[PDB]
């Protein structure tokens, strides 16, 4: 009945809220406050009975976040194919989302490519590289941005490279964050937030 | 599926 | 600063509203919501730092439910205690809730300690019936109680009339004045308003 | 261990 209802309506307002958190902090860094704010945020999603377009963009906000915070452990799993690394993993949700927006959606993608093959590279996972290669580019013969660079780096066998300096793991950090200041912009006045903001400064 | 949380590599 | 004092306001608000769907579910039987739901409000409580006196006694609320919906489960562990059963972990947890000591207190809590035993009895754990008994040990069927356990009575006209079902239905009143006490909790108003 | 059982 309208008690149904009214859960739904708590439900959508409380993941709103809990997404707006998690990009806080990843954004701020606060390591600690992130891993709790996700327990509560997937079990909150995990407790859905159904999902609104927002609602699913919510959760694949969510998702990008987890996985690009777990980019440098290449021992988390989050796919069933256990190859798939998290970077690769972030990469695969980066595809359902924010598309319409396309030079910063493009520059995120490229970031994220660049810096699934470095973590391979600058553990001598030389062999990785290639496999994380060949996954994220496609075709051999198809074009896409810095692939052919990359390949060249992924030949040369070493875990160093300058590249990789300019297009660094901080950079794609950086680059991330903006999309995420651009989601706390969009959220910062969901019905949450915005009634506990009121009661704090009162 | 894995959501938010990943599954951890196991030796087994 | 003010932003951390927001996330923790809003945190306090979706506790109540979790307890509110917690005591439905349980109310209703629903027991696939009943476990998303208590997963839910453990993970925001697990991610409160400070709790007030109000706040504890919701948290209690939902620890005994858990523990009475576990009641039957063979291989559930509330304690450090390896022994020590839910239905007694739900007794302690009753005994600690700030609240009145009335008719059906005493009935919920007798209730809970004749089922601490019975399901023991049903189980074959006689053994066990007694430890229980003896850690739980004071009530009016107190002896016979003692004595059912030796003679492994299983199926006495006491068990049957102070049955799981009975004590069930004892803590579903109880959890009724619980959904109405808060049902006018922010977020679940808020939330019938929109819906209204 | 709070609300789910070991």
């Amino acid at each position: 009945g309208l008690v149904a209802e009214a859960e739904a309506v708590a439900a959508g307002w409380m993941l709103d809220f809990l997404c707006l958190s998690l990009c806080r902090a990843f954004r701020d860094g606060r390591s600690e406050d992130f891993r709790r704010t996700r327990n509560s945020a997937e079990a909150i999603i995990h407790g859905l009975s159904s999902l609104t377009a927002c609602q699913l963009r919510t959760i694949y906000i969510c998702q990008f976040l987890t996985r690009i915070a777990a980019g440098k452990t290449l021992d988390a799993q989050f796919e069933n194919d256990e190859r798939i690394t998290p970077l690769e993993s972030a990469l695969m949700i980066w595809g359902s989302i924010e598309k319409e927006h396309d030079k910063l959606h493009e520059e995120i993608q490229n970031l994220i490519k660049i810096q699934a093959i470095a973590v391979c590279m600058e553990n001598g996972n030389f062999k990785e590289a290639e496999e994380v290669f060949e996954r994220i580019f496609g075709d051999p013969n198809s074009h896409m941005p810095f692939k052919s660079k990359l390949l060249m780096i992924i030949s040369q066998k070493d875990t160093f490279h300058s590249f990789f300096q300019h297009f660094s793991y901080n950079h794609m950090m950086e680059k991330i964050k903006s999309y995420v200041n651009y989601v706390l912009s969009e959220k910062s006045s969901t019905f949450l937030m915005k009634a506990a903001a009121k009661v704090v400064e009162s | 599926k894995i959501l938010l949380t990943p599954r951890r590599r196991q030796r087994l």
